[PDB]
């Protein structure tokens, strides 16, 4: 199987987490 | 060497101040650093690396920003790491990095991967910050404890047979993954050649084949030449950092090529954020993003 | 842009 990219198949390619520095 | 405790101290800043310091011991330190060295060297310098895997590009210091990182992606060993350089300059905490990373590698050497950054070369970091963090902090011995551990760190590692990873990119040089494994260890970064360029290439959309490089060392590659050393080497993937990308991942020749970048808000030019790249047991990739809130 | 040596 070769590299694939998660969004090739209907998922997200990215997940996001948004932080406070402090 | 007391591992649990070195990291225990070092994680106890886990929801403080960001920016207060770990003061661990000289002789913890050192410890450190000719243990790991021990384990980098009995180890390829050219890694053959098994799915799962979460990589990480470049970390230049940002200590809290790497706690981050692990609180998303699992901290060791629920998850398998390979970070791909650059963990010393710029930032305040190199210190606290590179001993966390360190620790995770002597603790976990079979599940826990560093590659070499052109930042962990002596002649670059005695100006970017980390021989300037280490005289303040301890001394210039300590420095070049540092400087004979990094000079044993791998260069490359490939996963599963299909992703190619370094810190810089390709070389003109490289024809054959023999010529990396022919480079023996200490060594330090020359100005020129085939470590030189792994270190400190460049990929370029307006270069056909292979270009100069505006930083004043090593070449740019277009993306033929990406296409071509897939094809010669079976490969599906090359998966680099040392570029300041916005989402802190980019690709580049249809998919063919990423960087990764992991430190958060690093520029005045442009706000960033920090990526890790999952690459799951069928080779499945996706990206892990840190962003600051505003 | 912190000096190309890399922002």
């Amino acid at each position: 199987r070769r590299v694939s990219f998660a969004d090739n198949f209907g998922f997200n390619l990215v997940s996001v987490k948004e932080f406070d520095t402090w | 060497l007391n591992l649990d405790s070195i990291i225990g101290r070092l994680l106890e800043v886990q929801g403080s101040r960001p920016g207060k310091n770990v003061q661990l011991t000289e002789n913890e330190i050192r410890g450190l650093c000719l243990k790991s060295r021990e384990i980098f060297l009995s180890q390829p310098i050219l890694l053959e690396l098994e799915a799962p895997l979460k990589i990480c590009g470049d970390i230049h210091g940002q200590y809290y920003d790497l706690l981050r990182l692990f609180e998303y992606g699992g901290f060791p060993p629920e998850s398998n790491y390979l970070f791909l350089g650059d963990y010393v300059d710029r930032g305040k905490q190199s210190l606290e990095t590179i001993c966390l990373l360190l620790a995770y590698k002597i603790k976990y050497p079979e599940n826990f991967f560093l590659l070499r950054g052109n930042h962990e070369c002596a002649s670059i970091n005695r100006i970017y910050g980390f021989y300037d963090e280490c005289k303040r902090r301890y001394n210039i011995k300590l420095w070049k404890t540092f400087t004979d551990c990094f000079n044993c760190l791998p260069i490359a590692a490939i996963v599963d047979e299909k992703i190619f990873c370094c810190h810089g990119g390709l070389s003109p040089d490289l024809q054959s993954m023999e010529q990396i494994r022919r480079i023996m260890r200490p060594t330090d970064v020359p100005d020129q050649g085939l470590l030189c360029d792994l270190l400190w290439s460049d990929p370029d959309k307006d270069v056909q084949g292979w270009g100069e490089n505006d930083r004043g060392v090593s070449f740019t590659f277009g993306a033929e030449v990406v296409a071509k050393f897939l094809h010669k080497h079976d490969l599906d993937l090359i998966c680099r950092a040392h570029q300041v990308v916005e989402d802190g991942y980019e690709f580049f020749a249809k998919r063919q090529l990423v960087t990764l970048f992991s430190a958060p808000n690093y520029c005045g030019e442009f706000d960033n954020a920090g990526a890790m790249m999952s690459v799951d047991e069928t080779l499945m990739c996706s990206f892990q993003i840190l962003k600051p809130a505003d | 842009x912190l000096x190309r040596x890399x922002x």
